[PDB]
């Protein structure tokens, strides 16, 4: 497998799901083995993957070769411990020489050529070398955008790789925004808006209720009418408080009901619901807003800015998705992958 | 020494590609008998519960229904389903082309050619073929009559390989009309296909309005002139106040009687607020209970109970109203309009007929055959035709069908191969042979001299006549410009790219490791 | 010289389908015409049925071949479209498939056979239209003739003199015979009760209930004021959580007295409107009738009917002209149903039946009650009545009447053979086979009656060749005679639907070339 | 850039064959040299053997892999041609197959490997032949040294003082060292009987019989006249169907009298020739001895021995000098063997033997009798004596002698690696692998002796690189030293045949690329 001329491995799991992959870590991952040394080699590949993410097959092949030479040596009546000591000594020598041999490549956004070349080298031997040029560029740009250079740390939770079938591998792009597998509620509202002040929100558009168990006793028709008025004014005040901050778009994590959806429609304020927690956090980091847990503390300065939000249909099927692009400065990006197969 | 498991095995040699090739060829040979205007469909029978029976022609549902065992067969079925999702046509074509690519691949690897050499040759060949197809694509959309004729041709070529061919002249235009009612919106759910048994398949018609499979209430009228429809998504049931934790805790029966009277009065006032909009029709999403139905009947309006999300969405599209939930301000976004709400009977059932609709943004197609399987196949193939028509409305570029586009792109591959040295050239020649194997199959299923027809097409395309293909009603070499066997450019491009990609991904496996089943 | 067509599985599958269809047709061949005797079907559980309708025979019999399943779907579709001929359509389809098996053996492509069958059907529809005569309503004689013809091939034939006039009166008392264009059978409620004999069947212009009177003190009401109730006559309880707290000894007396006063108030408001018989909707989650409420109703000399199904409210309202109430404040005599008499009749110890008869308000609904010794004859009698009603529905749908007893299809066979003799080519044999495969019906009618099939069919062909149209098999004479003078006629829609549906399903069957297990 | 060779089945088959051959080799690798211990084989039935012979170890151990069967056949072929070194040959074959699996991993065609192996064989034959020295027979010292070297790695090593001189006496008493060019081992008859210890093995120039004398009145005969008999001493009976009819009362007495007279006449004809002991051949279908005949023979004071197998008559005639007699008229003293003494010897209550000693015409034939506590040690002593006899046979066949103790193969490994350093190309790696694949024998000689293998092999290579040839591993000294001074030598035929057979076997195995399971 190792090398640009290597060949893939196609594994089926215990349910009947096929994965055609070349990554040594993954290939060893679905390789169910009983022999203990095979388990140790699988753990070796997984650890090399976790520490680096590159050269998973290389370390496995190197360990196999080292053990084969060790076998040939101990055939000549030598202690295994001496073989291990020699291996460690030679590894020290090789590490020192590989320190001596190397050079450096400048890592800045101003010039992205050596980074692209290294990413291109890594992307070789994988099928995505069909393109092999634009995917390296998008990977480099994603890492450079997300990375916090002062701390010299890259947070992989700010990159949201998502794949959707259809199209071609040419469509694999880097959105400097966020994409979510949701859609605007109440399909009458517009499918797109221009630069929008977004109201990132968590609590649902429903009448409040304390977490502690409670019993609101209603004892007369006057109390019942007061309860009806309380419900109606709660909805109306909630919607007017959303509107008064100037937001053109709202996002709620926990979803809501019809009596809220019609109010959001009739006030020309689009919004989406049932957005996941990590999706909410990514939206907040991208659009620059702040997550607010209550309507009562939604100010003008807690909103985010979005260049444009779009509803995208994705072919003949009815799976609509929402994409947010052109933030003022997006520290979280999205990698979108498309193809003619699930396995690809 | 064996190390894996009990039930886990590994094929790390020619055995792996043997299994992959035989599975892909089995998929191709099963799907192959359903191409062209003369293809014959198949019966799918389930050996499990309910013994489901379905008569179908397209390869997508044939491949998805059967339980494939070989992983390569799973690859082909997934590719077919993905391609059906993307465009909705050419699933059989893409599966067949991939099968022939794998067949030529095993033939090449018999000649001791490294698989990566074949991969490079195929990449170059598909680049050249895609470039040639794009160069040969004709476009419309600026024109009005010519584009409508092109749409009719696309519907005809998409619908001629299915059962509706028996009445193709009637159906194609109908499908086109349906898409012409979408007004550019890529919303296929705006099309409703109601299938009722009884009568010939030529009794199918696209309605001049909308049809709803719901029921009027008890005391509401069953016919309206100059309808003013309000579409809502309110409760109209018991309609709890939604303040969880609210209960009546009183010390007399008079109190609870008063509270239930207050509940009924709040429901009455909600109905009054609804009626204040100035309506004579009312369509609700969820149920309408007995008291609101009685109030509606007394007022003199018409109410619809339990019209699901799709129903209210289609009514909003076809009438122009908004999905209301709160009726505080009737002065805001307004109602819809129609001209008749007559109840019309089809077969033995009654459906609400919205005629004289304000907008044509949605419509219904009534399918009426003589067998449930005929209804299912008509529905699936009509869905394919509508998918293709919507896709070509979104992107009006078209290329000629009948193998003409395939012949020209194979010719481009051959010309590229002739000028490339090494063992790449034989790889591209095999690519061209596999690509030309499609019109051969269409002629075979038709039953003509496939070799003679393909040789004639090769000569005509090498000479320069770039609009030559198979005339199947007579079985000769004709001109697709004059005849009018068009096809969507997007469909053919997706077929080519998906098939080449699946062949490339399958070909580069040299080890199949199967874990022990659950 | 020609295509080798190495694959032979399509031929095997086609012959298997044809053989299965022919076997299914032959299975019910002996259940056709007046002399055909019905089948007996017992399913997996120990339940039996004595069925002569082809749709029921085919549905109950759990077939396993795909051709058989397509045939049973064809039969049920023909029943839905027409309601009569569900045996003849299956017989025609199987017979002409058996005809086309030798066409397949003669070296003819299935597509040519399908197209030629379509052309033959096109000619046959025109032949049937020419053979017919106009039929117009208010002519009770021809309606009775059609009903008797529909009922002749059933067990209730000897009762047809006392069962067909009411069968056509049911339809004539529901729809206006001037501008109808369709009728509904939903508002023809067939109520079946065990006991008595068939000669005790009845047609009532009023309403029939299988419910029982709760207060066993009042049985008959003269000048009845019926009022539906949709709310509950029990202790009050709100939709949301209901609770009463008692803290003193006087509170128990207060709650008991208040509940009694509330119930008495409701019953007094019900009684003060002049309502003398009450109909309570079957309510769950709240007791529709309380024992105290029922006691008060009985005290004020009223008749109470409770546990009425929700889906029957529309039927009751359309019958007796009442309007449902869901709130006591809207219970007024201005919208209270009225009838001349309400009776509860014991059916000689076999059951208890409620009749609302003489409804002063107009009623566009009738009810048929069917009586029989055992349950099997009751089921077959209601099925036969349904067949006669469907025949009258066919007459209403399109006004065209043709002769029967084998005459239409034998005349069609002659005309289509003469048409095939002027169609030189490969389709001449196919049209000839279609023409000669529609002689199966007269042959079956001849052999089922004990006649000589060869001589009967030959004499029928000779008689129709001389232009003596509307000449067919007569089982009273035991030979061949003019059928119109024998008073046997059927609507044209049955024959046309049978022919068209059979041809379309046969073309669909011919399009099949493979079966695969999913 | 070359043939794809899609089918990986041949490579997998070759790797499987190499692995199986290596497994068989290193299974018995621990049974090499004067410090390698013998195995115990218990087959499916209730039979056990304690064996150090490589051929017998491989035969009894019923292997399954085809390559293992090829190796056991190679060992038995080497036993046929040489008789010693049947373990070193299989070790060499397995070791150099193990070396060539790496070559197969380096992308070298099997045909190239086979041809290079053949060329290395051709060079090694020359190296070994030049390394040796000519040897002349009738030199007791070199014969004794070779026999002791053959016997050292066997269980009878502690008895080498009593077995080597008799092992060389057996060979020297069969052939004439002037013009022999070969020796027939059939006339070295090995007889085994339970009892005693290995130290009571004996060599007799006479004849040894396991039969028992019919008459227990005479057992010791001095100046005996032995005569073989191939006819039956019973009542006369013709080949065709025979019947005697009696119709009188005198007929019974007459027929008994004629039978007695005929038997007595035969016995008198035998006796009048001076015959002193009688050897009666085993005759089925006709009792060669009757009660009347044995009675008469015992009356004439003679020794009678019966049940002599037909296959031993040639051995008896060649040993004591008698000639077979199938007719009474031909029985005379001119064809009657003679011996100085015939004895029935008791082995301290553990059986009985017949010994003919002092034959006046000593033929080219001797016999060896072995003594032991249990059956297993007796069988192992027989195998060791046979191996020593085969070593002397090889030394007689071609007169050439080489040093032992790892010297020949290590010197060949050197000379062949400097030969490989002159053949740069694709075959250089294969010839170097062949050269370094025969360092296994000295390595295992060092390992089984408890020495450090790596240092011992390094010192061996260094000392043969300095021209101090005939240097090898000494287990008495516990180090490395000159081998001829230690009196350890072996005939050139042993090593040359071992190398040639191993190389041929490997070249044949390397041509396999598939296996099919026949019905
Ligand atoms: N009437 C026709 N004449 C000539 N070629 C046709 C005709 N209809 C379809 N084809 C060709 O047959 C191929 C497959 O058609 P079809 O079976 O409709 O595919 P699908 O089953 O995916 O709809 C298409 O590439 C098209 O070029
Ligand atoms: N009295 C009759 N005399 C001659 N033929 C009849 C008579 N009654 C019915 N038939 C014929 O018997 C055929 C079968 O009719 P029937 O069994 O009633 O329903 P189905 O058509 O569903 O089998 C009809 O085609 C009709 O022409
Ligand atoms: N006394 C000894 N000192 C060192 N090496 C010896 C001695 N005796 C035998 N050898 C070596 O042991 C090797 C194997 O001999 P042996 O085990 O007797 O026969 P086989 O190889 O058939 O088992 C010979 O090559 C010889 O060089
Ligand atoms: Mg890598
Ligand atoms: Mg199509
Ligand atoms: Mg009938
Ligand atoms: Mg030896």
């Amino acid at each position: 497998s190792l090398g640009p001329n290597g060949l893939d491995k196609m594994m089926v799991d215990k349910d009947g799901d096929v994965t055609v992959t070349n990554d040594g870590a993954t290939i060893l991952s679905m390789m169910d083995v009983d022999h203990q040394i095979a388990k140790l080699m699988v753990e070796l590949s997984k650890s090399q993957d976790d520490e680096i993410g590159d050269g998973t097959t290389g370390v496995v092949v190197l360990a196999g070769a080292l053990l084969e030479e060790a076998e040939q040596l101990l055939d000549r009546g030598i202690h295994p411990i001496r073989i291990a000591d020699g291996y460690e000594q030679a590894a020290r020598v090789a590490i020192e020489h590989l320190d001596k041999i190397s050079d450096s490549v400048l890592v800045d956004i101003k010039d992205t050529e050596p980074l692209i070349q290294t990413a291109k080298t890594t992307l070789g031997s994988k099928v995505v070398n069909s393109c092999h040029r634009q995917m390296a560029e998008i990977a480099v740009n994603a890492v450079l955008t997300v990375a916090d250079m002062e701390r010299r740390d890259v947070d992989f939770e700010l990159i949201k790789v998502e794949g959707k079938v259809g199209g071609r591998l040419e469509d694999t792009k880097l959105i400097k925004g966020v994409i979510v597998d949701k859609d605007f509620s109440h399909p009458q509202m517009p499918k797109k808006v221009e630069d929008a002040k977004i109201a990132i929100l968590t609590c649902p558009f429903e009448p409040p209720k304390p977490k502690t168990k409670h019993k609101l006793d209603v004892t007369s028709v006057e109390d019942y009418k007061a309860l009806q008025k309380y419900e109606k004014e709660k909805f109306e005040e909630m919607i007017q408080q959303i509107k008064e901050t100037g937001a053109n778009l709202a996002i709620c994590q926990w979803g809501f009901d019809d009596e809220a959806n019609h109010l959001l429609l009739q006030n020309n304020l689009p919004a989406v619901r049932w957005v996941g927690g990590p999706e909410i956090e990514l939206i907040a980091i991208a659009t620059g807003g702040r997550i607010v847990p209550r309507f009562s503390e939604l100010t003008a300065e807690k909103l985010g800015f979005a260049g444009l939000v779009q509803e995208i249909s994705f072919g003949t099927t009815k799976d609509k998705m929402l994409v947010i692009e052109q933030c003022k400065n997006s520290r979280a990006v999205t990698i979108f992958i498309r193809g003619g197969n699930k396995m690809i | 020494v064996n190390i894996f498991k009990a039930g886990a095995d590994e094929e790390r040699a020619e055995t792996a590609r043997l299994t992959s090739f035989i599975g892909a060829i089995a998929i191709g040979d099963l799907v192959k008998s359903t191409l062209g205007p003369k293809g014959m469909d198949k019966i799918l029978l389930s050996s499990g519960r309910d013994a489901s029976l379905m008569v179908t022609n397209d390869g997508a549902t044939i491949l998805k229904n059967i339980g494939v065992d070989n992983p390569a067969a799973k690859v082909l079925v997934d590719m077919s389903r993905v391609q059906d999702d993307e465009v909705g046509d050419g699933t059989t074509s893409v599966t067949v082309l991939a099968a022939e690519l794998l067949r030529e691949a095993e033939s090449l690897i018999a000649k001791k050619i490294h698989p990566q050499t074949i991969i490079a040759g195929w990449r170059e060949a598909t680049k050249a073929a895609r470039e040639a197809l794009l160069s040969s694509a004709v476009d419309h959309g600026s024109d009005e009559v010519k584009f409508r004729q092109d749409l009719m041709n696309i519907a005809g070529t998409t619908l001629s390989s299915k059962l509706l061919t028996h009445h193709k002249d009637h159906f194609t235009k109908l499908a086109v009309e349906a898409v012409l009612r979408l007004k550019g919106s890529g919303n296929l759910e705006a099309i409703h296909i109601i299938k009722k048994l009884g009568g010939s398949l030529a009794d199918s018609y696209l309605d001049e309005g909308f049809l709803l499979d719901k029921k009027i209430g008890v005391n509401q009228p069953k016919r309206i002139e100059n309808a003013k429809i309000l579409i809502a998504n309110t409760g109209m049931d018991t309609d709890k106040i939604k303040i969880f934790g609210s209960r009546v805790r009183v010390d007399s029966t008079a109190k609870v009687a008063e509270i239930e009277h207050a509940e009924k009065e709040k429901m009455k006032e909600k109905v009054e607020r609804i009626l204040k909009h100035g309506i004579n029709c009312f369509i609700n999403r969820q149920l309408i209970y007995n008291y609101p139905e009685q109030l509606f009947g007394a007022a003199g309006v018409m109410a619809i109970e339990h019209a699901d999300f799709a129903g209210v969405e289609r009514l909003a599209l076809v009438t122009g109203g908004e999905i209301a939930s709160t009726f505080d301000h009737p002065e805001l976004v307004k109602l819809g309009s129609c001209k008749l709400i007559e109840e019309v009977m089809i077969g033995e059932d009654k459906l609400i007929h919205f005629s004289g609709v304000a907008l044509g943004e949605a419509c219904t197609i009534v399918l009426r055959g003589a067998t449930q399987q005929i209804l299912d196949e008509a529905e699936r193939s009509l869905h394919d035709a509508l998918c293709v028509l919507a896709q070509t409305v979104k992107d009006s570029r078209t290329v000629y069908g009948g193998g003409c586009s395939e012949m020209l792109m194979a010719h481009a591959v051959t010309q590229l191969a002739n000028r490339t040295p090494g063992k790449e050239a034989v790889a591209m020649e095999s690519y061209a042979k596999a690509l030309r194997m499609l019109p051969t199959i269409i002629a075979d299923n038709a039953g003509y001299d496939s070799a003679d027809l393909v040789a004639q097409l090769r000569a005509a395309h090498s000479e320069g006549n770039t609009t030559a293909g198979l005339d199947m009603r007579e079985g000769t070499i004709g001109d697709m410009a004059i005849l009018g066997i068009t096809e969507s450019f997007q469909v053919k491009r997706q077929v080519l790219l998906s098939a080449a990609e699946a062949a490339e991904v399958i070909l580069r496996v040299d080890n199949i490791i199967k874990a022990a089943p659950r | 010289k020609g295509a080798y067509q190495d694959r032979d599985k399509p031929a095997q599958i086609r012959f298997s389908n044809i053989s299965a269809a022919k076997a299914v047709a032959d299975a019910i061949r002996t259940s056709l015409g007046p002399k055909g005797m019905d089948k007996m079907i017992q399913d997996g559980k120990g339940d039996v049925t004595i069925t002569n309708d082809g749709a029921t025979i085919l549905k109950q019999m759990q077939v396993l071949h795909p051709a058989a399943r397509m045939l049973v779907e064809l039969s049920k579709a023909q029943d839905i479209e027409a309601g009569d001929g569900t045996t003849s359509v299956v017989i025609i389809a199987g017979s002409l498939l058996d005809s086309c098996t030798k066409l397949l053996q003669k070296g003819i492509h299935p597509t040519i056979i399908s197209e030629s069958f379509q052309k033959a059907l096109e000619k046959g529809i025109e032949i049937l239209t020419d053979m017919s005569r106009p039929v117009e309503l208010s002519d009770r004689e021809t309606l009775l003739n059609s009903a008797t013809t529909s009922l002749n091939s059933k067990v209730v034939s000897q009762y047809s003199s006392l069962l067909s006039p009411m069968s056509v009166n049911a339809v004539m008392k529901v729809i206006d015979p001037a501008t109808a264009t369709s009728v509904d059978l939903r508002d023809i409620k067939i109520v079946k009760k065990l006991g008595g004999t068939i000669d005790d069947c009845e047609l009532v212009e009023g309403l029939v209930l299988t419910q029982k009177v709760s207060n066993s003190g009042i049985t008959r009401v003269e000048k009845a004021k019926i009022g539906l109730i949709q709310f509950c006559l029990s202790a009050p309880k709100t939709d949301m959580d209901n609770q009463i707290v008692v803290s003193d000894y006087a509170q128990m007396d207060r709650v008991l007295r208040e509940e009694r006063a509330y119930i008495l108030n409701l019953v007094k408001q019900i009684k003060k409107t002049g309502c003398n018989v009450l109909l309570i909707q079957k309510s769950i989650l709240r007791d529709a009738l309380s024992d105290l409420a029922l006691h008060f109703l009985n005290k004020m000399k009223i008749m109470v009917i409770k546990d009425i199904e929700r889906e029957d409210i529309e039927f009751i309202c359309k019958t007796i002209g009442t309007k449902p109430v869901a709130h006591i404040d809207q219970f007024t005599a201005d919208m209270l149903g009225s009838a001349e008499l309400a009776e509860e009749v014991n059916l000689n110890g076999s059951g208890k039946l409620l009749k609302i008869t003489g409804c002063a308000s107009p009623g566009k609904t009738v009810t048929i009650v069917v009586r029989g010794s055992n349950k099997l004859v009751i089921e077959e009698a209601e099925r036969s009545i349904h067949d006669a009603l469907c025949v009258i529905r066919c007459l209403v749908k399109k006004r065209a009447l043709i002769a029967g007893g084998g005459a239409p299809e034998i005349e069609l066979a002659l005309r289509l053979t003469e048409y095939s003799r002027t169609l030189s080519g490969m389709e001449s044999y196919c049209v000839r086979a279609f023409a000669d495969a529609m002689e199966v019906i007269p042959s079956t009618l001849a052999e089922n009656a004990g006649l000589n099939p060869i001589s009967t069919v030959t004499e029928l062909r000779n008689r129709h060749a001389q232009g003596e149209k509307t000449a067919g098999i007569n089982v009273r004479k035991g030979g061949i005679s003019n059928i119109l003078e024998e008073l046997v006629v059927q609507p044209l829609l049955v024959s046309v639907s049978a022919l068209t549906l059979a041809t379309e399903t046969v073309r669909s069957i011919l399009k099949i070339d493979d079966v695969v297990n999913t």
